[PDB]
């Protein structure tokens, strides 16, 4: 028995007697940040900066559990325009974040020539939201009734053009690991997460359907309209960081039908709810009315207020179950933000994938369960 | 489905169903039917175990049980067994002066991390548990932050010519047991929400 | 690629400009209110009374002081977006890293419309007489930020 | 001889040397440390500490940074790096500096990948003793 | 003892008690602009209307609650949208001629009227909201007006809440401050110059707008920008 | 039509006799207000030939003995208005084509206008 110490910025505790692992303790919170009690002091306008700070990689996901949740509290409705462009962004997002999952799989498996493209895939995405949002990430863009403000007329072009030659693209990727080369000897048989565990676990994230468990949020509590979209939850074998890997490539192809689907129904229109109570009002006419002027000052200055209650809509994030627990005393500023972090509870079952396997495969054995410290620490 | 002999149940043995128009609903289990009644859920059915929320109602403008209450949610996975779907919270108050909680560590290997959280950012203990030992904030931190009573602890923002910020006597945001700036509010301003 | 301008794109967040009307006057009336809507208490503003014979902005109120500390700025333009004259607005330049903490905090004369580059940019061209390069490129400039002379060939 | 123009000179040329011998040792956090791997895409003095600094976290990078050859300098990439951001609570240093010697400073959340160019350019005109600050003075090339 | 029902909440009140207090003793609320403590209750403003029932025998008209007193067994509705209707018809005729100075008005976030008008005031009718129907010319007037060394008014931001004139009669006794043409054309004014009583400056915190305030600080800092300190006067004995 | 183009061309001229009275009389001319839709014109375009919407002729103590405004751009029933303050006398002054600057009917000259202030000076002005 000889007990090492580890340390992504994850601090591993592995008691060890030879080759194989006796037991992983993670000890995390070095990205602990305090989300959660701060944004008990910020408006419900205010924490809409926060949401995007947590899952960095995928974090429009945020912005959308933490919106749809508010809109729930204070009865508010999404435009047809402000539905669509917000899973067209959600899903922009998401492929944003498997292609990073996925390009530290092509670097372990030492295809240069396919990452070197996944990068640039990447920063075509990230180009995109740089066009409508003005940021790269954190995008301050989702609202509580919509959007911030429309897009631009160079959008829809743009994501044509990625939208023409991605659908290939990933059938590449699907091949260069599923006609594996080397990969076989070095994930087929490692990590072990057997269906009736995951579901012990908690695991969510892709990590439970590529173990046999047929359970995605946009279907069983469908939200953002998705109700209404063409889908193929991508399901594994028995659930190994091979299954693992495949599953969300096989996913990000589940991602573009999507965006294709939804760019088709995109109609102009209102991006907003126009309820005055919860909108401030069109800025031209703050030249002229009383009304606006007034609301506009206190709309900006104390926030809005919703009705004393509870509530917590579950949402699906490229790691899996995502979403908001808002408690709400009828001020500016909520009085809790629970948030449940997927990558958090999906960390649970580590300390049980690399159990008794090899050393140098644990590092891949992490990377198969997608976790974002800021998710996990928060 | 399977949430319906959940509350046909609650119902015919003194359990309150709490209910938001929104989509969610609670059920309040006193202190000690917890354990026992909670197994029961994971038996009926009740294979996940998607969170566990602390909350902290010091500073709540209308009165609550006690102080403190912990929020669980059950589900059966829509994918598996033959799992109908159901989901649902279920809420416990816990007194100030006596933080216990017996743990579901039995029941949900999910409830180990989740558990630590609610132990390390609010005082409540879980009697129990493979081991109680902060999670998130650093190891000598002194209490529990998560709590009202516990200071955010901000710095002042600071500029030229000796000009500074203190975050806190600022905000122009209200905190709902806050007055407000004038007399008192009322109104938009107790709550609104519009009728879809 | 310090050799190559940086294209970005229009919408693109960058150091705040403080605006001007045709006129010449100010656009900003010491409202404090971006500072209100600012997640980062990172705007601070002093009002003062303009002078009817020699006016600061179209008011009875201009910004005596204005002053942004960027260490703190997150650049969200939730600020922007406050604003009711269509003052404050995030502009382009991004180049502008520098040595002590306290030179991060930009004022009046440091966001005007009529200034040309970021402080460490205008600073070294002072001790060394050789104009200003912006290291970036843009398509075309905002409606929003009217008179903003910037380098945009497209 | 410390002041006279024989070793003044000499030294002039050092620091012109390890000018454009930095060997940058990035120590990333969060959303910082993404941003910066599409800089460096496209044994070590000069560090660069992209994100928010926990206060758990605080010791580690003391220690990293303590063990490090001493002609040395400190970036300090973003807003959380350089004070707290707008994360202005108990769980953050509020600075980096609180705990190492920061050299130069590049605000942005995150700061665009050609800023932390600029960044380094800085350190650069820093360590060469050719930067002043706004009040007109020379900078020290390190900070120690 | 009388034997109140505000809305659906029943409360104990002494006889002679406001059907306003009786409100805001139950729980529930309502608009409010001319009425202020210790200063005569009257009903001017005409935004405490709340109707009533004595049976369940309902009155015909809205009763202003601030001067109406309470009967035994008598119930007064808030909530009805006959009530509301009427509420946010109070704001909009008040901010009719009000000026549009909000962002550079020194009454901050601290100003009743801004308040209420978001209260009350935009009624739910069950297509784009419309916020201001009045389209006409506002009432222009004398504006930043300093009456001493002390306190600065402002007529055309007045909606003429009886509040300053009433107080001065009424609290210290000196009449220095009064209205003066009838109809839309009235204003606020003065005829002994220097605002002579010692407890002028008191009417800049009755004020329920930004027409009297206090000039010692002019433009220093909005509302939520100060540091309150609460604290005690020790310059005399009192 | 072109007449609410006209108006204001009008309205300065207004403005100019006032100010030429003020400095001719040695008696305090005051800016009262400017047009809010020019203060929150953000991007939007603007093209009166001033921003002042309310001014006035005050005197020693600074009370007005005349008043002077004139209808926001986007504003509806638009009239230029002369109010002698304590007095109620109220003036409503529009604009005819091929006329001029007339009170119902009567010509409003800078020869009538001032007979209207130094009136309202001897009488009103408090000091
Ligand atoms: S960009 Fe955001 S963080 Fe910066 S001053 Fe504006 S509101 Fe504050
Ligand atoms: S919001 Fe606009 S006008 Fe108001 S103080 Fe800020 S920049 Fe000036
Ligand atoms: S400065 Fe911004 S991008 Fe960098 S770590 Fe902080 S929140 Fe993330
Ligand atoms: S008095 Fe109130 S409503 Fe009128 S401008 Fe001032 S703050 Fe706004
Ligand atoms: S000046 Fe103030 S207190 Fe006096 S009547 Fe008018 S609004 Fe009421
Ligand atoms: S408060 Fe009762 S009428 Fe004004
Ligand atoms: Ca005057
Ligand atoms: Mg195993
Ligand atoms: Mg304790
Ligand atoms: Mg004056």
């Amino acid at each position: 028995v000889m007990t090492l110490n580890v340390g992504g910025v994850l601090r591993l505790m592995v008691t060890l007697s030879g080759e194989e692992v006796l037991e992983v303790v993670p000890h995390i919170g070095y990205l602990h940040t305090g989300f959660e009690k701060t944004m008990e002091h910020r408006t419900y306008l205010q924490n809409i900066t926060y949401t995007p700070r947590m899952d960095y990689l995928h974090s429009f996901a945020h912005d959308l559990a933490y919106a749809l949740a508010v809109e729930k509290l204070l009865g508010a409705v999404v435009p047809p325009r402000a539905e669509t462009i917000r899973v067209i962004l959600n899903e922009l997002s998401r492929l944003a974040s498997h292609l990073v999952f996925l390009g530290t799989g092509l670097l372990d498996l030492g295809a240069l020539t396919p990452f070197f493209y996944a990068f640039r895939e990447r920063e075509t995405i990230l180009d995109l939201f740089e066009w409508v949002t003005g940021q790269r990430f954190h995008h301050n863009y989702i609202r509580i009734g919509g959007v911030k403000e429309d897009l631009p007329e160079e959008f829809v072009p743009e994501l044509k053009k990625l939208l023409e030659v991605l659908p290939h693209r990933i059938d590449e990727y699907e091949a260069l690991f599923a006609e594996s080369p080397i990969f076989y000897e070095r994930a087929r048989g490692v990590g072990v997460i057997p269906p009736e565990v995951a579901i012990d676990l908690g695991l969510t994230g892709g990590s439970l359907r590529a173990s046999g468990v047929n359970y995605d949020v946009r279907k069983a509590y469908p939200y953002s309209g998705y109700e209404t979209y063409t889908f193929d939850v991508p399901l594994g074998e028995r659930g190994d960081v091979f299954d693992r890997m495949l599953v969300r490539i096989r996913e990000m192809r589940e991602s573009v039908k999507i965006i294709k689907q939804a760019l088709e129904r995109l109609e102009p229109g209102p991006v907003r709810d126009p309820n005055p109570q919860i909108t401030p009002p069109p800025r031209h006419l703050l030249e002229t009315s009383m009304e606006a002027v007034i609301y506009h000052f206190k709309h900006y200055t104390e926030g809005f207020h919703p009705p004393k209650g509870e509530v917590y809509v579950p949402t699906e994030s490229a790691r899996g179950e995502l979403g908001y627990y808002i408690v709400s005393d009828g001020g500016s500023m909520p009085y809790r933000v629970k948030v449940r972090a997927p990558s958090f509870v999906n960390l649970q079952s580590l300390p049980y994938a690399c159990k008794g396997e090899q050393v140098p495969d644990m590092v891949a054995i992490i990377a198969s369960l997608d976790p974002v410290m800021g998710d996990v620490d928060r | 489905m399977r949430l319906e002999r959940v509350l046909e149940e609650a119902r015919a043995k003194g359990y309150p169903i709490e209910d938001n128009g929104l989509g969610n609903l609670w059920v309040v289990l006193p202190r000690e039917r917890f354990k026992e009644e909670m197994a029961h859920y994971k038996a009926m059915g009740f294979n996940f175990l998607a969170d566990i929320v602390g909350l902290d109602y010091l500073t709540y403008p209308d009165p609550r049980p006690e102080r403190f209450a912990v929020v669980y949610e059950l589900v059966s996975l829509p994918g598996w067994k033959d799992g109908d779907g159901s989901r649902f919270f279920v809420r416990v108050y816990v007194p100030e002066e006596d933080p216990r909680l017996p743990t579901v560590t039995d029941l949900w290997g999910s409830a180990n991390f989740l558990e630590r959280e609610v132990y390390d950012l609010f005082g409540i203990v879980f009697e129990g548990h493979p081991d109680l030992r902060k999670i998130l904030t650093p190891e000598d931190l002194e209490g529990h932050p998560l709590r009202k009573d516990y200071p955010l602890g901000e710095t002042p923002t600071l500029f030229r010519e000796g000009r500074y910020i203190i975050p806190a006597e600022f905000r122009a945001a209200l905190t709902g047991k806050d007055p407000g700036l004038t007399f008192y509010k009322g109104g938009s301003r107790k709550g609104y929400r519009s009728l879809w | 690629y310090p050799d190559a301008p940086v294209a970005l794109k229009p919408r693109f967040h960058g150091r705040h400009v403080l605006t001007r009307h045709p006129n010449g006057l100010e656009k900003c009336i010491g409202c404090s209110l971006c500072a209100a809507a600012c997640p980062a208490y990172a705007i601070y503003v002093e009002p003062a009374e303009n002078d009817p014979e020699n006016p600061v902005s179209a008011g009875e109120r201009y910004a005596k002081v204005y002053e942004i500390n960027m260490l703190r700025c997150i650049f969200c333009g939730l600020c922007e977006e406050a604003c009711p004259t269509g003052a404050i607005v995030l502009g382009y330049d991004f180049e502008m890293a520098d040595y002590e903490y306290s030179d991060l905090v930009y004022g009046k004369e440091d966001m005007l419309v009529d200034v040309v580059g970021t402080k460490p940019q205008r600073r070294e061209a002072k001790r060394t007489g050789k104009p200003v390069k912006v290291g970036y490129v843009v398509p075309y400039v905002r409606p929003e930020l009217e008179g903003f002379k910037a380098p945009t060939e497209g | 001889e410390r002041e006279g123009i024989l070793f003044t000179t000499l030294e002039k040329l050092v620091a012109w040397g390890r000018s454009n011998s930095l060997w940058p040792a990035t120590f990333g956090l969060a959303c910082c440390a993404i941003e910066m791997m599409a800089s460096t895409d496209a044994q070590a003095d000069v560090m660069i500490v992209a994100g928010r600094l926990s206060k758990k976290m605080a010791p580690v990078m003391r220690r990293v940074w303590e063990q490090m050859p001493d002609p040395k300098w400190v970036i300090s990439m973003g807003a959380c790096a350089s004070s707290g951001g707008m994360f202005n609570n108990y769980a953050i240093v509020q600075n980096v500096d609180s705990v190492v010697p920061v050299d130069v400073y590049v605000p942005g959340c995150p700061p665009r990948p050609e800023a932390l160019i600029y960044a380094v350019m800085q350190l650069q005109k820093k360590v060469r003793g050719q930067a002043y600050n706004e009040r007109g003075e020379r900078l020290p090339p390190v900070a120690a | 003892m009388v034997r109140v029902k505000v809305n659906d909440r029943i409360v104990e009140v002494p006889p002679g008690t406001s059907v306003m207090d009786a409100v805001f003793h139950a729980g529930y609320d309502v608009p409010l602009f001319c009425s202020e403590k210790h200063l005569s209750p009257i009903g001017a403003c005409r935004m405490c209307l709340v109707r009533i029932g004595l049976p369940i025998q309902w009155q015909p008209k809205l009763a202003a609650s601030c001067v109406t007193a309470v009967a035994d067994g008598m119930v007064v509705d808030t909530l009805s949208d006959v009530v509301r209707e009427a509420q946010a018809g109070m704001v909009e005729f008040t901010l009719l001629n009000h000026p549009l100075d909000c962002p550079t008005c020194d009454k901050g976030g601290a100003c009743e009227l801004q308040d209420r008008t978001v209260e009350y005031g935009l009624y739910e009718k069950y297509e784009l909201p419309v916020y201001t129907r009045f389209e006409f010319t506002r009432r222009h007037v004398d504006k930043h007006h300093p009456l001493s060394p002390f306190v600065i008014l402002d007529r055309e931001r007045c909606i003429h809440c009886k509040r300053c004139v009433r107080y001065f009669e009424e609290v210290p006794g000196d009449e220095v401050l009064d209205f003066i043409e009838r109809g839309v054309h009235t204003f606020i004014g003065t005829m002994d110059f220097g605002l002579p009583s010692g407890f002028s400056g008191n009417i800049t915190d009755i004020c329920p707008v930004g027409a009297l305030l206090d000039l010692t600080a002019r433009f220093r800092a909005r509302n939520w920008e100060m540091e309150e300190t609460p604290t005690t006067c020790a310059l005399c004995p009192v | 039509a072109s007449s609410e183009r006209e108006l204001y061309e009008a309205w300065v001229e207004l403005l100019s006799w006032m100010r030429e009275y003020a400095q001719a009389k040695g008696v305090r001319f005051e800016k009262e207000a400017d047009f809010p839709d020019f203060i929150y014109r953000m991007e939007r375009p603007y093209d009166l030939p001033t921003t002042i919407m309310t001014a006035s002729l005050s005197d020693g103590l600074g009370e007005p003995f005349l008043l002077a405004d004139v209808s926001p751009r986007h504003a509806k029933l638009k009239r230029i208005g002369l109010r002698l303050p304590r007095a109620h006398i109220h003036l409503h002054a529009h604009y005819e084509p091929g006329k001029g600057l007339v009170t119902g009917k009567i010509p409003l000259t800078k020869e009538r206008f001032f007979a209207l202030a130094d009136r309202a000076r001897e009488a009103l002005a408090f000091a």
